[PDB]
């Protein structure tokens, strides 16, 4: 029912990442 | 069609018979017609409302607030009053009116607007205030 | 006495209510009693310890052996990007299985629409299959398909809205109402497309999609085939689906009876699409054989309602639908056709024919109109208003008028419709937001003679789509 | 203080309608035949002032910049009074002074006479071109068109820093058809 | 007073006038068929018209007044008279110019 507002994303080294191929 | 009116208290007024039927219990309990749980003055408020909104259909009321302005301990007479012995269309009024009244008002507000002492043990105040914080704004 | 509290409580807010508990412990325990008058939570913003409170309120008062309480609404939106999943994680853990959510507003954008599917199954606490309407500003994801199972989830669930604020990577009786509304920059497809193709929606009285690409692999839904499954729909809005077509939304109108009644129509192309017109050739399929017949009118003759903004309409096709009678004139009461750059009007010397709106005969046909919106309608010049003044005669049920965000229609204009109008007792609102050219000391002249009951003159409003209000289009 | 103003200007007033020397209201006189001629102006020997009241000149030479626009409107007032039928438009009148102070040559003027009456005496050496002062702007906003005005006296204004009730920064416009105009010409004397 | 009020009373009066005094409706059309016959085959005519102040004056007073006084709010109008005038004629704003007798001005 609302429109958005923003918000800064944020991006660090996750233990997925580190496991992916 | 006409009827008279029998206060909780003994005195008598008299109205056109669908300002009695603002009260909606009166074709059950039962020209005369008893009404024994109402006061003298809240009586006499009743029918004077009731005698105004002899113009009203029902399925807040800028009449009904002023109207009801009125000491916090006979207001609440009032309130108490209509219920025994039904009467819902000034009840809805008071109802309204008492949350109007309430709306702003904090809870050290409330204690001396209603006449009533903070009844907590106040490290248990602290607690459930501990406990009531995501109904903040 | 327990009867009058009920009465008191719920002219107040839940909020109101639960802080109206610390005025004294005899009222804490008045107030705390009457479970039932909590019948709504509107939660949003909460960050998780708050939100832990609160389920731990659920586990203290509401968690009654008896099956009774429901609430009527619950918005919940996270304070925070991570508290997001642990509010729904908790939510879809720790409500309790005795009291029924009827209605959730589950506001939570970062929220993969698979996370919110798995935290329902796995959580258990299965109101989700038993809840009246679910609310889902969400982040889509395409692979999975399982915005779709939340349907086959929650058999009871009649208005659904999908907001898929981001993207990432059968029978349907129940459902009355849905909502499609999409991030254009972001939703690169049309998520409901093979649900809505193959499958059948036969209680829905409103459908309401915005944002979605149309995919151009499959003539069928360019063709709105998928749309002939859906009967009875009362309304209908679409809107910014960039690759859609009045074009080809007139070829269904033209060639099957698709609805019974529309009360109301609103369809909102974005691009420039080419010069659409009525298309009233009836073939026949050989001089020996009847023509096809043309469902234009029994399909349209129901609308209360038609909005076309920006949709490339000719001027002509307006009227041919006035003049055919396929718009009935005395159903409809509200027309929008702002944005339309194929409308000119008789006043012009410089178009093709079939551009121009006679709305000499179309205010004839459906004189008694009461809401007109020509916004952002440049041809609207000063010259061609003439044609509104002398035509005031078959528009006097008219009265809320939409004409701003014109660069053109100068306060001249405006004044003498409003003295023309004013021969029939103003008109009861006026909008001009966002044009150059209505001059001051014009529209306060407007007020001191009061010609208009309420007139809108923001100038410095740069846009006309209040989302919700105006347009489903997201933000 | 605005009463304080207009009782200067009803003084001022009084000094037009009043001043009287041998049975001729000299000032009514002036002001109505100038007014037939259409110069919108009045001249004004300071010795009749100060023999009519000498508080008024007091007023007039401590602080001439706020009290010479009050005797030009008082000067208006009176030209309505005397040449028009009111309960059947003028332009604000200058006032000309004419004075018989002691002279302060050219070169002595320095810090101490800012702000007073000084007359002086030299050769008007050059006389510029004529230039448009404003006495009275129409003024709108650029982002509301909120419109207001300023009312100005040439004896020492500026367009308003902001918005008078976002609207941005610094919005005001003057709308040049509205506004009113004066000529103004520069000289130098030696 | 609001200009846009009266405009369409001055856009009609001063087409009374140049209905009153043909000999402008002559000068448009004159200017348009010049300016269409250097288009038919391959020098152009501005849209432009001179108007005696004086034939202004015996029409309306009032109106010639208003166009020496108050030209930012009479000139408009009636340049858009004109302008409608000749897009009456058969097959871009049109603009006025003026002639004669000024007086004090
Ligand atoms: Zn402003």
């Amino acid at each position: 029912a609302i429109t958005a507002r923003k918000r800064r994303p944020q991006v660090k080294l996750t233990a997925e990442k580190l496991l992916s191929d | 069609s006409n009827v008279v009116l029998v206060s909780g208290e003994g005195e008598r007024f008299t109205v056109d018979k669908k300002i009695a039927e603002r009260s909606l219990l009166l074709k059950n309990y039962l020209i005369v017609m008893p009404v024994p749980n109402v006061r003298s003055s809240v009586l006499q408020k009743v029918i004077e409302w009731a005698e105004h909104h002899r113009d009203s259909n029902f399925p807040v009321d800028s009449w009904d607030r002023e109207f009801l302005k009125v000491d916090q301990e006979m207001l609440y007479e009032i309130i108490l009053a209509a219920n025994y012995l039904n009467i819902k269309p000034l009840l809805d009024a008071g109802c309204k009116v008492v949350a109007e009244m309430i709306r702003g008002r904090s809870p050290e507000e409330i204690r001396r607007t209603f006449n009533i002492v903070n009844d907590f043990t106040p490290e248990e105040e602290a607690a459930i205030r501990r406990e009531n914080e995501w109904a903040e704004d | 006495p327990i009867e009058i509290l009920p009465i008191i409580f719920q002219r107040f807010t839940t909020k109101e209510l639960v802080t109206l508990s610390l005025v004294c412990n005899k009222w804490r325990d008045k107030i705390l009693y009457h479970l039932d008058c909590f019948q709504e939570f509107n939660l949003a913003p909460i960050n998780f310890k708050n939100f832990v409170k609160f389920m731990d309120f659920l586990q203290q008062n509401f968690t009654r052996t008896y099956r009774k309480y429901i609430l009527s609404q619950v918005k919940v939106s996270s304070r925070i990007t991570s508290e997001e999943l642990r509010i729904t994680q908790l939510l879809f853990s720790k409500m309790p299985k005795c009291i029924n959510i009827e209605r959730l507003i589950l506001s939570m954008p970062t929220l993969t629409t698979t996370q919110i599917f798995k935290l329902m199954v796995r959580g258990g606490t299965d109101f989700f299959t038993r809840l009246l309407e679910l609310s889902l500003m969400i982040t889509y994801r395409p692979d999975k398909q399982h915005e779709l199972e939340i349907l086959q989830t929650c058999p009871l669930l009649k208005k659904i809205e999908l907001i898929f604020v981001n993207s990432l990577v059968v029978i349907y009786s129940e459902l009355e109402k849905i909502t499609l509304i999409c991030d254009k920059k972001k939703i690169k497809n049309f998520p409901l497309c093979r649900a809505l193709l193959r499958g059948q929606f036969p209680l829905l009285q409103k459908l309401t999609i915005t944002g979605v690409t149309f995919p151009m692999n499959n003539q069928d839904i360019m063709n709105f085939q998928w749309l002939l499954n859906f009967p009875d729909l009362k309304e209908l809005w679409i809107e910014d689906n960039d690759n859609c077509e009045l074009s080809k939304f007139l070829q269904l109108l033209k060639f099957s009876n698709v609805w019974k009644n529309l009360e109301k129509l609103t369809f909102r192309e974005n691009k420039l699409y080419p010069i659409v017109n009525l298309d009233e050739d009836q073939p026949v399929t050989n001089d020996d054989e009847v023509p096809s017949m043309l469902f234009y009118k029994e399909n349209l003759q129901n609308l209360e309602k038609l909005d076309l903004m920006g949709t490339s309409i000719s001027g002509s096709a307006l009227t041919r639908l006035c003049e055919q009678e396929y718009l009935d004139g005395r159903k409809l009461r509200s027309l929008n056709i702002g944005n339309c750059p194929n409308i000119q009007f008789p006043n012009n010397h410089a178009h093709t024919a079939r551009m121009i709106l006679d709305v000499n005969a179309v205010l004839k046909r459906l004189s008694k109109l009461e809401e007109i919106n020509l916004s952002h309608l440049s041809s609207l010049n000063d010259s061609t208003m003439k044609s509104f003044i002398i035509n005031v005669p078959f528009l006097e049920n008219l009265k809320r008028l939409d004409i701003s965000h014109n660069f053109e229609i100068t306060g001249i204009s405006i004044y003498e419709f409003l003295k023309k109008f004013q021969m029939d007792q103003p008109l009861a609102y006026l909008n001009i937001d966002g044009c150059s050219q209505v001059s001051h000391i014009t529209v306060n002249m407007i007020r001191a003679q009061n010609l208009v009951t309420q007139v809108d003159c923001v100038y410095e409003r740069d846009v006309w789509r209040k989302f919700g209000i105006n347009s489903y289009s997201y933000s | 203080n605005d009463d304080d103003n207009t009782e200067i200007i009803k003084s001022f007033k009084n000094f037009i309608l009043e001043f009287r020397l041998d049975s001729q209201f000299i000032y009514r006189d002036q002001l109505r035949n100038n007014i037939l001629v259409k110069n919108y102006s009045l001249t004004v020997n300071m010795e009749h002032l100060i023999g009519y009241n000498e508080d008024i000149y007091k007023k007039l030479s401590d602080e001439p910049s706020d009290i010479i626009p009050l005797f030009e409107t008082a000067i208006t007032q009176v030209a309505k009074r005397i040449s028009i039928l009111s309960r059947a438009s003028l332009p604000t009148f200058q006032l000309i002074l004419n004075s018989n102070a002691n002279q302060i040559p050219l070169r002595d003027l320095d810090s101490e006479h800012v702000s007073k009456i000084v007359r002086l005496s030299g050769i008007i050496i050059s006389t510029s071109v004529l230039s448009s002062r404003a006495t009275y702007l129409s003024i709108m906003c650029r982002n509301c068109r909120h419109t207001t005005s300023i009312t100005i006296n040439n004896f020492n204004v500026s367009l308003p820093r902001s918005c008078l009730s976002n609207c941005g920064p610094d919005p005001y416009i003057i709308i040049h058809e509205s506004s009113k105009f004066i000529d103004q010409q520069f000289l130098k004397l030696q | 007073f609001a200009p846009d009020a009266v405009f369409g009373d001055r856009v009609r009066r001063f087409q009374e006038f140049l209905d009153t005094f043909t000999s402008y409706r002559d000068s448009v059309r004159s200017i348009q068929v010049y300016n269409s016959n250097n288009a038919a085959n391959y020098n152009i005519l501005p849209h432009r018209i001179i108007i005696s102040l004086d034939d202004l004056r015996e029409f309306d007073r009032s109106f010639w007044s208003g166009i020496l006084v108050e030209p930012a709010y009479f000139i408009p109008p009636a340049e858009k008279a004109l302008t409608d005038l000749a897009d009456s004629m058969d097959d871009h704003p049109w603009k006025l110019s003026f002639k004669g007798s000024f007086g004090a001005h």
